[PDB]
């Protein structure tokens, strides 16, 4: 008949598909909450994410890419950072206020250094 | 831990220090303002994020800025009283 | 483990698909893989519909008598039904034009539907396989050339299954032949073809082959325009996503309009409920897509744009002018539409309906008469009558439609105002000069500086989504009442009572709810009982959204703290639960606003769907 | 020497100016500067210091003379206007379809050349302004 | 009592609160010098003998005249405690940070709280009542005591020597780099954590990008396995003329300033 | 730790203290069995009457099945709690975290089945 079919298949599956599947999904999500990889990609400093970052760095330093990539350090893009600073030094000496005692490398060290211990990647003793 | 920063525009009011309910801001000597003192935040881990320090800063805009980081909540940042995570 | 708070759920689940923040699969290959998985889900959803239509459905009985049979969606096997309700219900009826679509595209049996379900499942498997192997090679797939080729192939399918394909002489083997031979499968008659009361399948196939060829040509022209003047200066997933979402919203809204006025599915206009649901659904989808385009434009401004003297830089520099002029437009439109509606309300209330301000929509009437209508209906602009007119379902406008279109303009302009204002102030306002360093979404900047509630760019979308839903509600009320009057042959109750808003209440909402509320009562329950129940459920969801929107966190955080105290002080449970595992904390401000908006719009959609079903049943 | 705050600001300005003028050249090597992203394509600068388009903006026809492009755009305009007029008004082709006969391919091919004439005259003025 | 409080010890109910916080919240860590700002800042050390954990004190003479309340910390459900040690001049009433009222002792006083915010609020109240030497301590799960609030002996409202500035950014708030400028870097979502050098560099980089008249084409990589394409443009001559342009542009720019 | 007669009088101390969850001298299985018997005998009640099949001869049997289902669901929830939180409040020396609580929940399931069966027996009889 018309009713038969979906009746038997439903009596088998609808209890399964709703009860068993949804309850298993809820229980597995609660387990995933207590799992070590709980939202690992969105929790800063998580073990899986940090290991992935380390392995990405290892692959980048072991298999150099012929194409140029976005520099993680914006100053790391420079093909010759030495020449960059040497020019800065020459320009600064050209426009130094009188016999100023301030040099370019000290200023670059002062600007690059920063005391932000509470920023992560620094709270992980890194 | 909600990152809290101090900028050059700080004029050593000490109001941000007095407004902090968890002793995050702290007055260090400096040579950038007439007060010869500048706020610092060495105990950001205690910052709840209430932004009372920003309410008490008299500069044109906030010489002390509290950047809420909801993806890095802490029992000290969440102000937990009945749950301990330590 | 799991020594986090419940805030972790709503914090990550709000960015769970913000893959740019997911450093693992951050590459564009992963995003294409996500597209493949989404298309697999879409294919499985269509397979669901086709499988339940072919399994427990009357498509074989539908093709025979498309006017006298009601399409069946799926078999109902709810254990909670009472024998009577079981005897009462036959099966879950159909609220979508899938029967009409299958009939149009040449389905004549349940065996064809079953093969279609198998093909959909196999294609979903193919999509999953493609998603298994993200790769720059797969990034080659796609493009306007690919979609135009899909259009050409769909044209080929429609040619193969056109009603006149039987009379078609094989062109590729016996030559093109006479023009009528091609007219068996490729026509440009234009408009409704009578009988099926829909566009001819030949028209649709010819449309698709033309669109595919033109799209191939346009893609080639765009790529040679990329040959010289090759400048991909601003590439961002959010910029391209905003482009795609805005174009898709325009296309979906146009689909709603031109599918009501030029139905392409056979015997669709005879089914009032499916037509109304189609229009409402597609308009909601189009509005959502346009809002998403604006949202992703704002996101691109927030975290992918670098200030320059470009188009966006010029827009940002004079953002005050844009916001001020949009505010003026919205103020004028709202003031005048509301004032004219209130004046008409007062005149109708005071027994003087003649003294209402009925501004005739003479401009739209001029456009309609000069460009669309083939007979003199209004007589302004032109009065010529077409010797060989074509048929369609373009409504005839009247005085109330002027005010309704001004309400639509007010809604659209206010939504655009909120979205543009938020996107352009993501770069900073004088209350929040450094919004470029706070991300797209954040709670607030505290009670200082007078208060900074809802100052985030995400809060701009949160505020504008109410306006999106309100505008769609306004023009869907317009469409629904217009088509209800046309189908009920009133066409004068609308044209008179839509001038004042008490008409919009009494004759539209209060009047069309009579049958829906009688879905179940003391006497019994009929087939509309499910929709009355869904009506109530949607109202409940809407008011829960009210809870999440009105009451804010601090109260609820203190209340949850007291509840935690009760749990930790409760017997037989302090030994088991120390609140350290998944600490129960109140929803964050952004999470609360989003969840309140979600309940609001869920109740909105379900309420209007139940009302449409109960009114056009 | 008791460096002034204004001296520190001067150094910041000097650093910013030097960096800005240095990263433009081939000593920074960032993905943005890759051909077809931000730069002007190697040997084909589109415009100079003054914002005047060079002949390189035309692409393959970057050395077709101004006179030849003027002739091309005028012939395309004339042929396209003839095709459009012969398709829409004079001997209409849709009415020919109503007669049961096919379109005239000459009219369609002719009318296809109007946007060709548009871009051709724009390129012609670009060439003329560049002295080509 | 078993119905009043759970029968198991706080450590038993805690389970693995540690070794799970390190997993659930790997970001939640204190810097190497938590109460202070510089490593060479004395760092006075106190032990449980000075400030014992509250479960080891019953009817201590240093407790104030407090009648107990439901608003205190969660014994056996939380292990972290914050203690205040202040010396009074006279016995007067004060508001507990957890509501209710207590009366201070004539001499030494000692209170225990869960959150440091309660201790700081009580310190503000006491200092408003002319009380010095308000010392605030933190009690850990294992009993290690960390001295807080006047960490270097001088209250933070008063500037003191030996305090290195922390989280000090040498510019204005809106002089931070924009997120789009710091894209693909570790500071993309947190431009306020970038260095001054990095912010200045990216703010100059965005200006450099907007000068395509002098921007360098940056030739395509050679990825295909076949022979190099002959092309029609000399990259060496372009590089030389770009060096000349860069030199002259830098000279003119430095002449301007 | 505040003191109230409801939570600190000798009756409260010796009542909560003598319950299966806290009574001295009880093995974990005994606590589970007793709590389960109580819960199962209670749960048959609200299902035999106040249910879909109230006025049927099999009302008691349907109530028993529903009570066993509720006992099983709450026992699965307790197993989930023991697997995630591992309360450790009942574990003996050594062993593993949450072993005692898991044993308590398993014997609670057993006792729930037993008590539900006993209630169904007392309903069918008498
Ligand atoms: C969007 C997908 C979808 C949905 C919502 C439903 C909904 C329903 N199906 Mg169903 N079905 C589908 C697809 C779907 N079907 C497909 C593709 C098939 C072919 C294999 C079937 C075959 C099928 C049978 C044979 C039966 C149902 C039945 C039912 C009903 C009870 C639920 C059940 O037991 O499902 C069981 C369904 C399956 C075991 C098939 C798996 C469903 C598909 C393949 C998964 C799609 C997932 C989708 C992409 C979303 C994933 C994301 C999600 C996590 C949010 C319910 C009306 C039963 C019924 O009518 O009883 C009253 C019944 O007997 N369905
Ligand atoms: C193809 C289109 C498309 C794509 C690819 C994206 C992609 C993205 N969007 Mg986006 N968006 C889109 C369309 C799109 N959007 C549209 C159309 C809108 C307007 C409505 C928006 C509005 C929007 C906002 C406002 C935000 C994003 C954000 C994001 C990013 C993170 C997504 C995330 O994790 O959300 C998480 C997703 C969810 C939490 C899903 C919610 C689950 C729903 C509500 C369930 C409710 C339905 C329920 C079953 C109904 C029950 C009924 C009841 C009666 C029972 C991601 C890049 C975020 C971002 O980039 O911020 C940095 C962000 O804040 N989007
Ligand atoms: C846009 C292109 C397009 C689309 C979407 C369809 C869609 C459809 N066609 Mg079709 N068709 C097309 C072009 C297209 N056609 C062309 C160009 C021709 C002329 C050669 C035909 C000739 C044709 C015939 C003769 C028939 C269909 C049928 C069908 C229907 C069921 C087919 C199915 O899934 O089972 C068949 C497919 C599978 C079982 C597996 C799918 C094949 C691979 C594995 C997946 C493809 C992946 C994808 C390309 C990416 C379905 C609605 C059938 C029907 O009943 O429609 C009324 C039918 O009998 N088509
Ligand atoms: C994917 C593209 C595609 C494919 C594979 C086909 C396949 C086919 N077309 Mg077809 N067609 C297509 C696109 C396509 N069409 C488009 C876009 C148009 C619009 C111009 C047409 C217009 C068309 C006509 C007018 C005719 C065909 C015919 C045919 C059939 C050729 C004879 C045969 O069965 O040989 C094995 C075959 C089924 C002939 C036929 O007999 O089909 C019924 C025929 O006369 N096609
Ligand atoms: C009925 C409810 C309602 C009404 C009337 C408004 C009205 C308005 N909203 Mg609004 N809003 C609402 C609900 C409502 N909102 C909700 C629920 C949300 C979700 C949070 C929002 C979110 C929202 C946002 C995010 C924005 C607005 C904006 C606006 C203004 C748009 C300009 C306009 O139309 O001016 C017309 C004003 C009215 C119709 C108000 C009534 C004025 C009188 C009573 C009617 C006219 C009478 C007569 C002509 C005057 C007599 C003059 C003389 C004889 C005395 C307007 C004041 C935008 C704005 O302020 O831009 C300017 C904007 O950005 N709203
Ligand atoms: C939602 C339905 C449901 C669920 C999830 C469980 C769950 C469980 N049952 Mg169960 N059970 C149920 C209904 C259910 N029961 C019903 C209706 C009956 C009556 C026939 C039983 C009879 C039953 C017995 C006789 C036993 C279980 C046992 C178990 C456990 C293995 C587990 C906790 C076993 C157990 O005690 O595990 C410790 C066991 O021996 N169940
Ligand atoms: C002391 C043990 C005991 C005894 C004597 C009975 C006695 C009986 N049971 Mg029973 N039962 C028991 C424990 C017991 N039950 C337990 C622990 C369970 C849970 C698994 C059940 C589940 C159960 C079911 C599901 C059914 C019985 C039925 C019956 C009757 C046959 C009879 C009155 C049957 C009945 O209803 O008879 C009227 C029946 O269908 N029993
Ligand atoms: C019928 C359907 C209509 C109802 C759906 C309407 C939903 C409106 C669409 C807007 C969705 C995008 C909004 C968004 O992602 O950001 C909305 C916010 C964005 O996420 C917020 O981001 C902030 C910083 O950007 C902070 O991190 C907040 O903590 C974080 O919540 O997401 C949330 O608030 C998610 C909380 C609710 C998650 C529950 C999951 C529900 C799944 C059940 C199925
Ligand atoms: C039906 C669910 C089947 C669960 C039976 C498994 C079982 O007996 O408990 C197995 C574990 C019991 O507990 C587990 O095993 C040990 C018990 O000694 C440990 O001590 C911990 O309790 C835990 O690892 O329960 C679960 O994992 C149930 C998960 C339910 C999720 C849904
Ligand atoms: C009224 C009242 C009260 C009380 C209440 C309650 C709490 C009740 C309960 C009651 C109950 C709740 C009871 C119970 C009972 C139970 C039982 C009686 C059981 C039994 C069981 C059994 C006997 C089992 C057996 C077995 C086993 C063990 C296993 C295997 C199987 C068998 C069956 C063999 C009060 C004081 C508060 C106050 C007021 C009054
Ligand atoms: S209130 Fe503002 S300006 Fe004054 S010391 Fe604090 S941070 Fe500096
Ligand atoms: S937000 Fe509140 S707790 Fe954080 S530093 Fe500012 S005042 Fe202190």
């Amino acid at each position: 008949a018309y009713g038969d079919g979906p009746k038997k298949w439903g009596a088998v599956l609808l209890p399964l598909t709703i009860f068993g599947v949804g309850i298993t999904a809820m229980g597995t999500f609660v387990l995933y909450t207590f799992s070590e990889d709980f939202f690992w990609a969105f929790v800063p400093g998580s073990k899986r994410s940090m290991e992935l970052e380390k392995k990405k760095k290892e692959m980048a330093e072991k298999y150099p890419s012929p194409v140029v990539q976005h520099p993680a350090d914006p100053l790391a893009g420079l093909v010759n950072r030495a020449d960059y600073e040497k020019g800065l030094e020459e320009a600064w000496d050209k426009v130094k206020p009188k016999g100023s005692t301030v040099t370019v490398e000290e200023k670059l060290k002062e600007l690059s250094t920063q005391n932000n211990p509470h920023y992560w990647r620094n709270a992980i003793k890194s | 831990a909600h990152a809290v920063k101090i900028y050059d525009t700080c004029i050593g009011c000490t109001l941000c220090v007095r407004a902090c309910p968890t002793d995050v801001i702290e007055m260090v000597p400096a040579t950038v303002n007439a007060a010869k003192q500048v706020a610092s935040t060495p105990r950001v881990e205690d910052c709840v994020g209430c932004k009372r320090c920003e309410t008490a800063c008299p500069t044109d805009f906030l010489s002390i800025r509290v950047y809420l980081q909801e993806n890095e909540e802490t029992q000290y940042s969440l102000g937990l009283d009945l749950a301990d995570w330590s | 483990y799991g020594r986090c708070a419940t805030q972790r759920y709503f914090q990550v689940l709000g960015n769970i698909h913000d893959i740019e923040l997911n450093e693992s699969l951050n590459s564009p290959q992963a995003i294409q893989a996500l597209s493949f998985g989404q298309l697999s889900v879409i294919l499985l959803w269509l397979a669901a519909y086709t499988f339940h239509i072919g399994w427990s459905g009357n498509f074989e009985a539908f093709i025979d008598n498309p006017l006298g049979v009601q399409p069946i969606n799926h078999f109902v096997l709810d254990p909670h039904y009472s024998q009577y309700k079981v005897d009462t219900t036959i099966a879950a009826l159909t609220n979508h034009p899938i029967y009409h679509w299958l009939m149009t595209v040449g389905f004549t049996s349940n065996a064809q539907i079953y093969r279609f379900t198998l093909g959909l499942e196999i294609t979903a498997a193919v999509m999953l396989v493609l998603s298994l192997a993200p790769s720059v090679g797969l990034l080659s797939m796609g493009g306007l050339e690919v979609v135009s080729w899909i259009s050409i192939c769909w044209a080929g399918h429609l040619v193969n299954f056109a009603p006149g394909a039987a009379n078609l002489t094989n062109v590729v083997m016996e030559g093109p032949g006479s023009l009528g031979n091609l007219m068996n499968v490729l026509t440009f008659n234009g408009g409704i073809q009578l009988g099926t009361q829909a566009l001819a399948v030949s028209d649709v196939a010819h449309h698709h082959v033309a669109i595919g060829i033109v799209g191939l040509w346009i893609s080639a022209l765009l790529r040679v325009s990329k040959y010289a003047w090759n400048f991909n200066t601003q590439s961002s997933y959010h910029l391209d996503l905003s482009l795609s979402l805005t174009v898709g919203g325009i296309l979906t809204s146009l689909l709603a309009q031109q599918a009501y006025v030029y139905p392409a599915l056979s015997y669709l206009p005879y089914d009032y409920l499916t037509t109304t649901s189609l229009y409402v659904h597609h308009q909601y989808i189009g509005a959502f897509l346009a809002t998403g385009g604006f949202v992703h434009g704002g996101i691109f401004l927030v975290r992918d744009y670098t200030l320059s003297n470009d188009l966006v830089g010029k827009l940002l520099a004079t953002k005050a002018t844009v916001i001020s002029t949009l505010s003026w437009i919205t103020l004028f439109l709202g003031f005048h539409a509301t004032g004219l509606y209130m004046h008409n309300d007062a005149m109708a209330a005071f027994g003087v309906p003649q003294k209402q301000i009925i501004i005739e929509p003479v401009f739209a009437e001029f456009i309609q008469q000069v460009f669309f209508l083939g007979t003199p209906v209004y007589g302004l602009g032109s009065a010529a009558v077409s010797s060989t007119p074509t048929l369609s379902f373009l409504p005839i406008i009247s005085g109330g439609d002027f005010l309704v279109h001004h309400a639509i303009a007010l809604g659209l302009h206010t939504t655009v105002l909120v979205l543009i204002k938020g996107a352009l102030d993501s770069q900073g306002s004088y209350l929040f000069p450094d919004k470029q360093s706070f991300g797209y979404g954040f709670a607030c900047d505290g009670p200082g500086r007078g208060g900074t509630c809802d100052i985030s760019t995400w809060d701009s979308f949160y505020l504008a989504f109410f306006w999106v839903n309100n505008t769609v509600a306004w023009f869907t009320y317009y469409f629904h009442w217009k088509v209800l009057s046309l189908w009920q042959s009133s066409t004068a109750v609308f044209d008179e009572n839509s001038l004042y808003l008490m008409g919009w209440f009494r004759d539209y909402l209060w009047q069309n709810c009579a049958a829906l509320l009688s879905g179940y009562d003391s006497l019994g329950s009929n087939d509309l009982a499910v929709w009355a129940w869904a009506f109530l459920l949607a109202h409940l969801a809407w008011a829960t959204g009210f809870m999440f929107l009105i009451s804010w966190r601090g109260y609820w955080q203190e209340l949850i703290d007291t509840v935690i105290y009760m749990h930790l002080k409760a017997p037989f449970f302090n030994e088991i639960w120390s609140a350290d595992v998944v600490t129960p904390v109140a929803l964050s401000i952004v999470q609360a606003r989003f969840i309140g908006l979600a309940h609001y719009v869920a109740g909105f959609i379900l309420t209007y769907l139940a009302f449409v079903v109960g009114a056009t049943s | 020497y008791t460096e002034s705050a204004q001296d520190a600001k001067l150094f910041e300005t000097v650093f910013s100016t030097y960096t800005a003028e240095y990263l433009k050249g081939p000593m920074y090597e960032t993905p943005e500067k890759m051909i077809g992203r931000r730069p002007f394509n190697p040997g084909e600068p589109l415009w100079g210091e003054d914002k005047k388009l060079t002949s390189n903006v035309l692409g393959p026809l970057k050395r077709v003379s101004s006179n030849e492009l003027a002739f091309l755009t005028m012939i395309c305009l004339a042929i396209g206007a003839w095709g459009e007029a012969q398709f829409l008004w004079f001997d209409p082709q849709f009415a020919a379809i109503d007669r049961g006969e096919y379109f005239n391919p000459i009219y369609i091919i002719a009318a296809s050349l109007l946007p060709v004439s548009f871009w051709a005259h724009i390129a012609c003025y670009i060439q003329k302004a560049n002295g080509k | 009592a078993v119905p009043n409080t759970p029968k198991s010890s706080p450590d038993t109910l805690a389970g693995n609160r540690t070794e799970a916080s390190a997993v659930s919240r790997p970001y939640d860590k204190f810097n190497v010098n938590y109460p202070l700002s510089s490593p060479d800042q004395a760092r006075t050390e106190v032990t449980t003998k000075e400030i014992p954990r509250p479960e080891d004190l019953v009817d201590s003479p240093k407790f104030p005249l407090f009648g107990g309340s439901a608003n205190g910390y969660m014994s056996k459900a939380t292990r972290e405690r914050h203690a205040i040690t202040w010396t009074a001049k006279e016995e007067t009433t004060f508001e507990m940070p957890t509501s209710g009222w207590a009366m201070m002792n004539k001499g030494e006083n000692l209170c225990y709280f869960r959150k440091k915010e309660q201790c700081i609020a009580l310190c503000k109240q006491l200092r408003s009542m002319k009380i010095n030497d308000v010392k605030i301590y933190r009690l850990s799960k294992d009993g290690t005591v960390t001295f807080l609030h006047p960490s270097d002996g001088v209250f933070p409202e008063k500037v003191n020597k030996g305090r290195v500035p922390v989280n000090f950014r040498p510019f204005t708030v809106c002089q931070n780099a924009k997120q789009g400028e710091l894209k693909f870097t570790e500071y993309w979502t947190k431009p306020y954590e970038a260095d001054a050098l990095t912010t200045l560099f990216v703010k100059a980089r965005v200006a450099a990008y907007n000068d395509v008249v002098n921007l360098f084409p940056l030739p395509n990589p050679k990825l295909t396995s076949g022979p190099a394409e002959p092309t029609s443009v000399d990259y060496d001559a372009l590089t030389k003329e770009a060096m000349e342009g860069q030199k002259k542009r830098i000279e003119a720019a430095m002449a301007s300033v | 730790q505040i003191r109230s007669p409801i939570s600190d009088s000798r009756f409260a101390k010796n009542f909560i203290g003598n319950t299966a969850f806290y009574r001295e001298g009880l093995e974990n299985w005994q606590r589970g069995l007793e709590i389960g018997m109580a819960h199962g005998y209670f749960l048959v009640g609200p299902f035999t009457t106040l249910g879909p099949l109230r006025n049927t001869p099999e009302a008691a049997t349907v109530g028993l099945l529903s009570a066993c289902a509720v006992i099983g669901i709450v026992s699965v929830g307790g197993l989930l709690f023991g697997a995630t939180v591992k309360p450790r409040a009942f574990d003996k020396d050594g062993a593993t975290a949450g072993s005692g609580f898991t044993e308590i929940i398993n014997w609670h399931a057993v006792g729930g089945l037993g008590g539900a069966g006993f209630c169904h027996l007392l309903l069918t009889l008498f």
